């Protein structure tokens, strides 16, 4: 699936293979153009580079946020710090989690059926956490705000790496 | 540990003004807010004179090396030169547009500071009397300045707590002391190597300084300081002891390594503004305002 | 900082002033007048301290103690007193014969005074009294004989009107070290005056050639009696050939400054490295007199008819004392701040 | 004397710079030159050319202490460029403060701050009745924010502009209205 | 019978010192040329060199290119007060002008 031409951070070192996002000195956030409405729509995010001192907070934002919020300004944009595994929520900070590891492949989703949710933290399968919970109805592209100029992939296939197990979800050959 | 009142030295027809020893130590003269300052002793009250002859109020008095020579900060934007020995009114500085409430010296003592009331602290002479330089420093008026203990640094306290630390040589800022609160900072001094100044701010808590870093080190709880210039003081005779004024009759005297309330000295009928002691022998001036015009040395 | 740069004022006020010398500290400077006036300034708030209109003759020499209360007297009648800080007073008095050029205190006691007649071999007296200890020469033929001690007060280096060194003990005469220096091609010339550092052993020799070269106070231990050692550093000029009137030493031993008799200049060298890099100037048509450097600060006095000129570094006033949470910068300074977006130990008061 | 336990103890600045004084084609910036040439002496100009001092229209002005001919720069307006949402956080850590907001725009994606990090531009007041106004060019894409004049401008005279509350310049067609 | 270090690096500088002392004395400017002239004046003409090619180089940074032309030169001598009142009498080949409108000619 590919990325967007005009719905993006402009300054960003954007990559030719056009499927890794690399980033620069500060919180300038891409959101990618192909998210969700309703339903379901699982992907993976194969990390190909990740150095260290780095603070990658994933997860999901709204087309009414900034281009330069950082991820984890609002009520609609969720945080997963780094070092501490802290949550900045509402700019609420309490130290929620543990770190995570280098070279995994990472990738979170969100349960909606048409709301009950699953806001959880999702890594391999394996939790980190629950979120949150109950959000309105809305527009939820992607949102990426790195601190190093990181190279990290994509992916879209329906054969995962490290998928959730019994998930779910529709393949992105439908909308993307 | 055990001062004991030895004499009463009333006679003041107005507000006394402010206590100061004598910078050898062996006077205590006390003036008034009466445009009158009196020559009294420090050990049983020895009386010599009455200096007469200003035309408005008085806010600070001064001494010299050999405690003679007199100067007063009078409150006519002038400051008349005097003298023990022989009582003639030296000189009279003029070049203030304002009130004029504190003056000091330099150890080398021909030099005089003057922060005054048009809040530009001007720097003036002894032996000829003439404004060297101007440290524009604040926007509110001087309630206290100092040297250090060499002669080289001057410290700036004044109504918007901001602590500056002022050259000499050429006269220019070289840090500024900041704080979350505005209280008013009403007498700070230094400390014995220079690296420490206890804070007299009007927020009913006092705070010591740590010079060369930044930052505050020993407070102090439980004491009334609000209203006015409460002036602050040492005491290395008996403990170390911190002596400074109080508004509620008494006067504070606490240590700094206890940090308590252990012991509390009592008797005045005003609030207690000027607090001093004798170099030497345990000897605490106290004198407190308009209502009580009374001075009690409790003596160890 | 480093050495100086700019003019920074003067102190036009006393009359006719003539030498000048420094303290241990730096904080006093006494001036020997053309008629007796010995004044003394203040450093740091710049006023006179104390005018000692002592004789009324006028004086060429002076030297300050090890305690900071001492001086001594060089007049035009030979007399030389001991004077005090405090007081200010005239202690001795008696006549040498008629040329006294220079003297010199011991270091490490104030008993011994080194006094240095013309055409006479230089004699060391004591301040209890007029006893005075014979210094021999190894020429004794012109009697043009300079003299000086060294930094720490071991030996007491002697130069003669010839061009030869001698190393004496300060009490019995122990000829320890010697040396011949090949001046030039044929003629061996005299020395002017020698100094001596704070810092180490280096010194210099100020000849009458117009050369300056620099030992050290170890290598001619090392090379004993009647050695040849070869210059550390040499120093000359070429272009205007450049005669010379004082010279002396920087802070720790840095570099060297010395100053000119011709042009009204001043000029330093590198010891380290050992090339020009600052060339003075000021007033086109003066005589210089007197230079003296300032032990822990950058300043240098100088005495040109009266005017001592105080040259020290131009400071510049900024920002960032006012408020001093508030950095001016020069360009664009972009950046992000944070990446997370939100004992008891008695120290003494008194310790002096 | 020692009876005056007396008001206006507050000051709520941290710019105490207000002293007792307040006094009130030969070069390149006013070439034809290329823009970099005179963007190299803006520095070497705007260093002495003007001065800040007490204005009454609110509290310090900028009185220039050069006759500047109409046309040429004088000053550059920089700081920390910060980006559009952390606009909103120093709003509110600025009104918890109680300091007032300094932040000019390159453009609207990203602002540039002038009260954590600047120079002495600050102190250009609004007024419907300006002399002066603002361009932006292209030093190799490193944009900048300088000022230009208008008319020719003595020694003594405020310099405004446009920032597009009532205001405190009486214009003759004002709009006393800043948004 | 050594090797033998010149004289353009055994005083620090770029211009050659043989060459001027033969131009000083090939010319007949007068007898007996002196021990350091030639330095001192191979010195003063790197000085001259070195001053004028910083500003040529600068302007020629600043119009966007990497070589440089000669209006590069008349820019850097026509601006600076200095070299304008040296340089007095001389047409630089391909030189042009400098901008000056005067006040009255323009609306
Ligand atoms: N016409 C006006 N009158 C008063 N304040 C104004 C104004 N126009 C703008 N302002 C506000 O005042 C600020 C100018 S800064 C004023 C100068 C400086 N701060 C001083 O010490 O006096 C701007 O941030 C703006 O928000
Ligand atoms: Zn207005």
């Amino acid at each position: 699936v590919l990325l967007a031409l005009h719905d993006r951070a402009p300054q960003l070192k954007i990559s030719d293979d056009r499927l890794t996002v690399v980033g620069e000195k500060g919180y300038s956030m891409v959101r990618a153009s192909h998210g969700v409405r309703k339903g379901a729509w699982y992907f993976e995010i194969t990390v190909d580079e990740m150095p260290p001192d780095t603070a990658a907070r994933l997860g999901w934002s709204q087309p009414l946020g900034n281009l330069q919020a950082p991820l984890g300004y609002d009520k609609f944009s969720y945080s997963w710090r780094s070092k501490k595994g802290t949550k900045f929520h509402q700019s609420i900070g309490k130290h929620y989690s543990s770190g995570y590891g280098q070279g995994d492949v990472l990738g979170f989703y969100i349960n909606l059926p048409e709301p009950h949710s699953e806001i959880i933290f999702y890594k391999n399968g394996v939790n980190q956490g629950v979120a949150y919970k109950d959000i309105f109805e809305g527009v939820y592209f992607p949102a990426i705000s790195l601190y190093k100029s990181c190279t990290v992939s994509i992916n879209f296939g329906p054969c995962f790496k490290y998928p959730p197990k019994d998930l779910t979800y529709r393949p992105m050959s439908d909308m993307g | 540990p055990n001062y004991a009142l030895k004499f009463t030295l009333a006679g003041h027809t107005k507000a006394v003004s402010s206590v100061k020893f004598s910078p050898n130590g062996e006077w205590l003269a006390s003036s008034s807010a009466d445009k009158l300052i009196k020559i009294w002793g420090a050990y049983d009250g020895k009386f010599e004179k009455t200096i007469s002859g200003h035309k408005l109020g008085i806010s600070d008095v001064a001494w010299s090396s050999d405690s003679n020579l007199l100067v007063s900060a009078s409150d006519d934007k002038t400051l008349k030169i005097w003298d023990v020995s022989s009582g003639k009114c030296l000189k009279t500085l003029k070049g203030h547009s304002n009130y004029v409430f504190c003056c000091n010296f330099n150890p080398q003592s021909n030099l005089i500071v003057s922060g005054s009331f048009d809040e530009s602290v001007r720097i003036w002479d002894v032996k000829t009397g003439k404004c060297l330089k101007t440290l524009p420093a604040h926007s509110d008026p001087v309630s206290a300045v100092h040297f250090n203990r060499d002669g080289s640094l001057i410290v700036s306290s004044s109504y918007d707590g901001l602590c500056r630390i002022w050259d000499t040589a050429s006269g220019q800022c070289l840090k500024t002391l900041i704080d979350d609160d505005n209280p008013p900072v009403s007498f700070v001094k230094f400390s014995p190597n220079g690296k420490y100044i206890l804070a007299a701010t009007l927020d009913n808590t006092l705070k010591l300084w740590d010079y060369s870093k930044g930052k505050c080190l020993k407070t102090y709880t439980g004491h009334k300081n609000e209203k006015y210039c409460i002036f602050a003081n040492f005491s290395v005779t008996g403990g170390k002891w911190i002596v400074s004024g109080s508004e509620d009759n008494l006067v504070y005297i606490w240590n700094l390594q206890t940090k308590e309330i252990v012991q509390k000295l009592q008797g005045h009928t005003d609030v207690v503004i000027s607090t001093a002691c004798h170099p030497t022998e345990n000897i605490i001036a106290s004198a407190a305002l308009e209502n009580d015009k009374t001075i009690k040395l409790w003596k160890s | 900082q480093n050495y100086p740069e700019e003019a920074d004022g003067t102190l036009d006020c006393i009359s006719m002033a003539l030498t000048c010398t420094f303290n241990r500290w730096g904080t006093l400077l006494a001036v020997g007048c053309n008629d007796g006036r010995i004044v003394i300034w203040d450093f740091l708030t710049r006023g006179i301290a104390k005018i000692i209109s002592a004789h009324i003759h006028p004086v060429c020499s002076l030297c300050w103690s090890r305690d900071g209360h001492k001086l001594v007297s060089a007049s035009t009648d030979n007399i030389v007193s001991q004077w005090d800080v405090l007081s200010g007073d005239c202690d001795q008095r008696f006549r040498f014969p008629s040329p006294i050029l220079k003297v010199q205190y011991h270091p490490r006691d104030q008993n011994k005074v080194l006094v240095c007649p013309m055409k006479s071999a230089p004699v060391m007296l004591t301040l209890s009294d007029s006893k005075h200890v014979v210094l021999p020469v190894d020429d004794d033929s012109d009697l043009n004989v300079v003299a000086s001690f060294d930094r720490r007060g071991e030996y007491i280096y002697t130069g003669n009107a010839k061009g030869k060194i001698l190393v004496l003990k300060t009490d019995s005469q122990d000829l320890v070290a010697s040396f011949r220096v090949t001046t030039g091609t044929s003629n061996t010339t005299a020395i002017k005056s020698i100094e001596f550092a704070r810092k180490g052993s280096c010194f210099l020799i100020n000849t009458a050639d117009r050369i300056i070269r620099v030992y050290d106070g170890r290598e001619i231990l090392t090379c004993g009696r009647d050695g040849e050692p070869e210059p550390m550093q040499k120093l000359q000029d070429l272009v205007n050939r450049t005669p010379w009137k004082k010279c002396c030493f920087s802070g720790d031993g840095e570099y060297i400054v010395a100053g000119s008799a011709r042009q009204h200049a001043l000029y330093i060298w590198e010891k380290s490295i050992g090339n020009l890099v600052k060339i003075l100037h000021g007033t086109r048509g003066e005589l210089l007199l007197d230079v003296a450097w300032h032990p822990v600060r950058p300043i240098i006095a100088s005495i040109s008819s009266g005017v001592v000129s105080i040259w020290a570094q131009n400071q510049v006033e900024n920002w960032s004392a006012f408020a001093p949470d508030f950095k001016e910068l020069d360009e664009n300074v972009e950046y992000e701040e944070r990446e997370s977006e939100f004992e008891d130990e008695e120290v003494d008061v008194t310790s002096v | 004397a020692r009876a005056e336990v007396h008001l206006r103890k507050s000051a709520f600045d941290m710019f105490n710079f207000l002293a007792s004084k307040h006094r009130q084609a030969r070069r390149a910036t006013s070439m034809d030159l290329p823009m970099p040439m005179r963007f190299r002496h803006l520095k070497k100009t705007s260093k002495e050319a003007v001065g800040v001092y007490r204005s009454p229209i609110h509290g310090r002005g900028l009185f220039c202490k050069r006759n500047i001919d109409a046309g040429e720069m004088v000053i550059e307006y920089a700081g920390n460029v910060i980006r559009s949402i952390q606009t909103d956080k120093r709003e509110k850590y600025y009104d918890s403060k109680g300091i007032g907001c300094y932040m000019f725009r390159i453009d609207d994606s990203e602002v540039v701050d002038a009260t954590m990090h600047g120079n002495a531009a600050r102190f250009i007041n609004h007024s419907c009745e300006p002399n002066c106004y603002s361009r932006v060019i292209n030093i190799d894409g490193q944009k900048h924010i300088v000022i230009f004049a208008m008319r020719k401008i003595y020694r003594g005279e405020e310099l405004t502009y446009d920032y597009k509350l009532p205001c405190n310049c009486g214009a003759k067609k004002c709009r006393k209205f800043l948004n | 019978r050594a090797k033998a270090k010149t004289r353009s690096s055994r005083a620090g500088l770029q211009f050659p010192v043989g060459r001027v002392h033969r131009l000083l004395r090939k010319g007949n400017y007068a007898e007996r040329v002196g021990a350091g002239a030639p330095v001192y004046l191979a010195a003063v003409l790197e000085y001259l060199t070195a001053e004028i090619l910083e500003l040529a180089g600068n302007a020629a940074r600043d119009n966007k290119k990497t070589r440089i032309i000669p209006r590069h030169l008349q820019l850097a001598v026509r601006n600076d007060e200095e070299l304008n009142k040296l340089l007095g009498r001389v047409t630089i080949a391909q030189g042009g002008v400098l901008p000056n409108i005067q006040s009255v000619l323009l609306p």
